C-alpha cells in the first residue's frame, strides 16, 4: 500500500542517482 | 537542513 | 456460485481419489489382492483470507532529529525533544483457496490377525505415503479386522 | 479460480511423480526390481507473499548540521540541535507462489530382512536423491517389511 | 502464473540433467559402466528480491559552512553552527529470479567395498565437478553400497 | 523473463564448456589421450547493481568567503564566519549483469600414481590456463586416482 | 542484453586467441614445433563508470574584496570581512567499457629439463611478448614439464 | 558499442604491427633473417576526459576601487574597503581519445652468444625507433637466447 509505493519511489529515486 | 527535524539555521 | 460448491466437492473427492490410489500403490504389492480395505476422507477449506501486516522494530530506534537543552542554577531544567526512524516491514499475504485443513486415512488389513509390529511398520509406511500431518489435526487408523 | 486450484493439483501430483521417478532411478539398480515399495506425499504453498522492508543503521548516523550553545556564569546553560542522516536501505521481496512447504517420502524394502548398516545406507542415498531438508520438516521413513 | 510456475519446474528439472551428465562425465572413465548411481536435487529460489541501500560515512565530515562565537568576561559562552557534507553512496540492486539455494548429490558405488582413501579421492573430484558450496547449504554424500 | 533465465544458464554453460576445451588443449599434449578427467563449474551472477557516489575531501577545504569580528575591553568577543568549498567527485558506476562469482575446477588423473612434483607442476599450469583467482573464491582441485 | 554478455564473451575469447597467436609467434622459432604449450585467461570488466571531479586549490586564494576595521581605544576591535577566488578544476572523465581487470598466462615446455637461466631469459621474453603488468594482477607462469 | 570495443581491438592490434614492422625494418639489415624475434604490446586507454581549468593570479592583484578612512583623536580608527581585479585563465582541454598508456616491446636475438656492448648497442637503436618513453612506463627488453 502506501509503504510499498514510498519504497517504490526510494527505488525510484535510486535509479534517477 | 534534513528533513522532520530541527537546526534552523 | 452454488456450481463453484459443487466443483469445490468434486475437488475434494478428486483428492481423496488421488489419496487411495497412492495407498493401493504402497500396500498391494505388500500385502496383496483383497487382503485389506482403505477409505479416506479429505476436509478442504475454501475461505479467502488476505492479510496486510505492518510489523516495526521497538528495539533498534535511530535517531533523525535531536533537541537537548539542559541548564542549571539548585534550579535543574532538562528539556529533550526526539525523533525516531524505526524499521518497517509490510508483508501482504493472500492464502490460497482451497486448502486441505483435516485428513482422515482408515485402513483395515484382513486377519489369517497380524502382529503389532507389522501394523506399526504399515503405520510407518503410510505416514509419508500419505503425508501424515498430526499438528493438521490428521488421524491415521490402522486395524486389524476379520473379512467375511 | 477453481480452474487454478485444480491445476495447482496438477503441479503437486508432477511434483510428486518426478521425485518418485527418481527414487526409482536410485534404487532399481540398487535393490532390484519388485524388491522394493515407495511413496512421495509433497505439500505446495501457494500463498502470494509481497514484502517491503525499511532498515535503518542506529549506530553509525552521520551528522548533517549541529547547533551547540554551552555558556557559563553557577548558570550552566547547554542546548543542542543535531540533525543526523542514517543508513537507509528498501528491499522489496515478492516470493514464487508454489514452494513445497513439507515432503514426505516413505520407502519399505522386501524382507529375503536387511541390517541397520544398509538400512542407513539406503537412506543416507536417499538424503540427497530426494534433497531432505529436515528444517523445512521433511520426514523420510525407510522400512523393512515383508511382501506378500 | 501457473504456467509460468510449470516452466520453473521444468528449469530445477534442466539444471539436474545438466549436473547428472557432468556427474556421469566424470565417473563413467574412473569407475566404469554400471559400477555406480547418482542422483541430483536442486532447488531454485525464484523470488524477486529489489533493494536500494543509501550509505554514508559518519567518520569523515567536511564542513561546508561554520560560525563560532566565543565570548568571555566568569561569563564565557559558546555558540556555534555547522553544517557538513558526507560521502553519499546509492546502490540499487535488482537480483537474478531463480537462483539455486541448496543442491544435493548422492553417489553409491558399488562394492567390489572401496576404501577410505578412494572415497574421498571420489569425493574431492566431485567437490568441483558439481561446484560443491557448503556455505550454501549443499550436501554431498558418497556411500559404497552393495548393487543387487 | 523465464527465457532469459534459460539463456543464463546457457552462458554459464557455454562458459564451463570453453574452459574445459582449454583444459583439454593444456593436458592432452602433457598427459595424452584417456590419461585424465577434466570438469569444471562456474557460478555467474546475474544481478542489476547501479552505484552512485558521492565523495568529498575534508582535509583541503577553501575557504570563499570569511568574515571575522575580534573586540576586546577583561571582555574578549570572537565572532567568526567562514565558507568553504570542497573537492567533489560523483561516480556513476553500472555493473555489467552476468560476472563468474565462484569458479570450481577438479582434475583426476590415471595412475600408472603420479609424484607430488608433478601434480604441483600440473596444478600450476591450470593455474593461468583457467585464471585461477582464490580471492573470489575458486577452487582447483588435482587428484591422482586409479581408473577403471 | 544478454546478447551484448554474449557477445563480452566473444570479446573475451577473441583477447584470448590473440594473445596465444603472439605466444606463438614468440616461441615457436625459439623453442620449436611441439615442444611447449601454453594457454592464456583473459578477465576483462565491462562497468559503466562515469566521473566527474571539482578540485579547489586551497593553498592560492586570491582575494577579491576586502574590508578591513580596525579601531583602538584599552579596547581593540578587528572586523574583518574577505571574498575569495580559487582555481577550479572540473574534470568529466568517461571509461572505456571493457578494460582487462586481469591476465593469466601459463606456458609448459617439454623436458629433453630446461636450465633455471634459460627459462627466465623466456619469462623475459614474454614479459614484453604479451605485456605483463603486475601491478594490474597478472600472473605469468613458466615451467617444465614432461610431456608424455 | 560492442562493435566500438571490437574496432578498438583492430587499433590496438594495429598500432602493434605497425611498430612490429618498423622493427624489422631496423633490425633485418643489423642482424639477419631468422636471427632474432620480437613482439611488441600495446595498450590503449580510451577515455572521454574533458576539462576546464580557471586559474587566479594571487600575488598580482590590480586596484579598481578604493576606500580608506583613518581619523585620530588616543582613538585611532582605520576603515578600508578595496575592491580588486586578477588575471583569470579559463583553459578548456579535450583529450584524445585513444592514447598509447603503456608500451612493451621485447626482443631476442639468436646465439652463435652476443657481447653485452652490441646488447646495448641494439638497445640504443631500439630507443628511438620505437620512441620509448620511460616516464610512461614502457618496458623494452633485449635478450640473448637460443634458437633450436
Amino acid at each position: 500500500v502506501d509503504g510499498i509505493q514510498a519504497e517504490m519511489r526510494a527505488m525510484m529515486v535510486e535509479a534517477t542517482n | 537542513r534534513t528533513d522532520g527535524r530541527h537546526i534552523p539555521a | 456460485a452454488s456450481a463453484a460448491r459443487r466443483k469445490e466437492q468434486e475437488l475434494e473427492r478428486s483428492q481423496e481419489q488421488a489419496l487411495r490410489e497412492k495407498i493401493d500403490s504402497v500396500l498391494l504389492p505388500i500385502l496383496g489382492y483383497g487382503n485389506y480395505t482403505a477409505q479416506v476422507d479429505i476436509q478442504m477449506d475454501f475461505s479467502a483470507v488476505e492479510q496486510t501486516r505492518k510489523r516495526f522494530d521497538p528495539n533498534t530506534p535511530a535517531t533523525r532529529s535531536e533537541y537537548a537543552l539542559e541548564d542549571y542554577n539548585g534550579s535543574v531544567r532538562k528539556e529533550s525533544t526526539r525523533n525516531f526512524e524505526l524499521d518497517t516491514t509490510i508483508s501482504h499475504e493472500r492464502k490460497q483457496t482451497g486448502t486441505v485443513a483435516r485428513q482422515t486415512v482408515s485402513v483395515a488389513i484382513k486377519d489369517r490377525p497380524m502382529s503389532e509390529s507389522e501394523i506399526n511398520a504399515i503405520r510407518q509406511v503410510l505416514i509419508g505415503t500419505v503425508g501424515f500431518d498430526q499438528g493438521r489435526g490428521d488421524l491415521l487408523n490402522v486395524l486389524s479386522v476379520k473379512f467375511a
